[PDB]
């Protein structure tokens, strides 16, 4: 497996030893908080820390492309003509005090997040699809009527009743239905208000996975050991030490070995680490998409549409492609990006296979000549006097509230508004200068939008389940710049109907989706990207594969 | 819901 021109996997010629103490760390300016409860966990650095504990007692395996599979903790089954999910755990599923995982277990992560006496901030309109949950969640109902157990509440089967059926259901993180448990029989007595502060999920608690965290320093750190009880292949290791290190710290941690692999390193620092001998760097294609939006109407909240009503040079489909044409996204990401920034094609990532393909065109190729000849032949014409070209007497100029973020931020913004000189347009920063990212979010989430940018990027972390509508439908208030299209509209309502449970039909339709929004071009795919792991040569195993699903019983070191 | 600023 590759990822650019990085190995997913370090295949170490030496065997692993019996035993072993694997050194891990998490890159974080930022403490992490110790929270065992998918559903009460909102830090994001000790849900990846939370890995060799079962990461948050996840139920499910998948494929490299998120698509649950049987065998793991339990397995998912879709019924369409009962509109009924079945979960049904393994017999030999426990926690780590030796208890049986039971179908009250899983009831229970969902009483975590619906019932607001745990204070849980991951509720969703998604889980009001489940029968009986949105009144459990407003206090109208004691319990959850669409969730049944076939063999009872100490039994291993879950039934959860849905109104409707959605495609994404095969896909982990869809977010319809949970995929976590929950210890009921550890925590029963705990006040709900109290829970999430509760040495029991933080400190102390229950786990599923083949380590357990036999040690927890607040903020810092777990000791794992060995998970008696794990129903699955015994580790190899006799311990994993997992640490939060500062962006400052980890070279330095590197270069002496403090640490065998380090997690979430930043693409600035990845030249320091290239050069590291003692280590293999493993790379893989991120769940991300970088984009440019064009700014084209306005959000109305009360009626929840957006209504592409702005007066704008952008209305024009030719001037959209062209300023998409225009830009020199390869030879920047060249430049600066160390191989980890990789032109898009398209707005879904190739990491989903079976929702691309990269036969779909974009503009991930500079064509000046085309963006000229486009602004050309729809009335655009340029000056001899200015450099810019001129439609019914008014200059084409436009405003590009580019933002902080990027090392190169200052310098990517400036090498576009020059390549928009060489087709005739004249681009400017929003007020002169890059937004902050919290003036950013303000300025494009604010309903109903503001009427003084034209040009802006956004990137988006997406989740497993990689759903456009939240996005880009005519009702999302994250349609930053507004557009409402009949055809879009039609092609996100076919990626998301009864025919899309066919695989391949919703690849036929994400396919669609991704060609009509690149020739409409109301937004332009900009970057992939690829994360970097650095791996000391002595480690066994280590695989950033998405499919791999027992690395932490697998891995182990040479000496 | 699902996807974050990122």
């Amino acid at each position: 497996l590759k990822a650019g021109n990085f190995d997913v996997a370090y295949q170490n010629p030496d065997k692993a030893i019996k035993g072993g103490n694997l050194k891990v760390a998490y890159q974080s300016d930022s403490p992490m908080k110790a929270q065992w409860l998918s559903g009460l966990s909102n830090d994001a650095t000790f849900a990846t820390m939370s890995g060799p504990g079962g990461g948050q007692d996840g139920l499910f395996f998948t494929d490299s492309g998120f698509k649950f599979i049987k065998g793991g903790a339990a397995d998912v089954a879709l019924d369409k003509e009962s509109k009924t999910a079945t979960i049904t755990l393994r017999k030999d599923l426990k926690w780590s005090d030796g208890s049986e995982v039971t179908a009250k277990d899983y009831e229970f992560t969902y009483e975590t997040i619906a019932n607001p006496a745990y204070g849980s901030d991951r509720w969703t309109d998604s889980l009001a699809n489940i029968v009986g949950l949105s009144d459990y969640h407003t206090g109208k109902a004691k319990t959850i009527s669409g969730i049944t157990f076939p063999d009872g509440e100490n039994g291993k089967v879950i039934k959860v009743q849905f109104k409707e059926m959605k495609p994404g259901m095969t896909q982990s993180g869809n977010g319809y239905f949970l995929e976590t448990v929950a210890p009921y029989q550890y925590l029963k007595d705990v006040a709900p208000k109290d829970l999430a502060s509760s040495p029991k999920t933080t400190t102390k608690p229950l786990v599923t996975g083949p380590f357990k965290p036999e040690n927890v320093v607040a903020g810092e750190s777990i000791k794992y050991v060995p998970n008696p009880y794990y129903w699955g292949e015994k580790p190899k290791l006799n311990s994993i030490t997992y640490e939060v290190v500062s962006t400052a710290k980890s070279v330095a941690a590197l270069s002496s070995s403090k640490y065998d692999i380090i997690n979430g390193m930043v693409s600035s620092q990845y030249k320091q680490v290239k050069n590291l001998k003692g280590y293999k760097v493993l790379g893989q294609q991120a769940m991300y998409i970088s984009l440019m939006y064009y700014n084209l109407g306005h959000y109305d909240a009360k009626n929840s549409i957006n209504v592409q009503d702005r007066k704008t040079p952008l209305q024009d489909q030719n001037v959209r492609q062209a300023i998409g044409y225009a830009r020199n996204v390869a030879e920047v990401d060249n430049k600066f990006s160390n191989g980890l920034s990789t032109p898009a094609n398209s707005l879904i990532p190739p990491i989903f296979k079976q929702f691309t393909s990269s036969s779909v065109k974009g503009y991930e190729k500079q064509d000046l000549d085309k963006a000229n000849k486009l602004l050309d032949e729809d009335g655009w014409k340029l000056n001899k006097s200015t450099g810019y070209r001129e439609k019914d007497g008014k200059e084409l100029s436009l405003v590009y509230a580019a933002r902080v973020g990027d090392a190169n931020a200052e310098t990517i913004a400036q090498n576009y508004i020059q390549q928009w000189k060489k087709i005739g347009v004249k681009v400017s920063l929003y007020n002169g200068k890059l937004m902050e990212f919290n003036s950013w979010v303000d300025h494009m989430t604010t309903p109903p939008g503001a009427n003084d940018w034209d040009i802006t990027d956004g990137s988006w972390s997406l989740a497993s389940e990689p759903s456009q509508q939240d996005l880009f439908s005519a009702a999302a208030p994250y349609n930053f710049g507004h557009f409402n299209d009949s055809e879009i509209t039609k092609d996100l309502n076919d990626i998301d109907s009864a025919k899309s449970e066919n695989p391949t039909y919703r690849k036929a339709a994400f396919v669609k989706y991704q060609e009509d929004m690149n020739k409409k071009a109301y937004v332009i795919p900009t970057n992939f990207m690829l994360n970097y792991t650095p791996v000391n040569k002595r480690v066994v195993g280590m695989t950033l594969d998405y499919g791999a699903m027992n690395t932490w019983s697998e891995i182990g070191v040479s000496s | 819901a699902a996807s974050a600023s990122a």
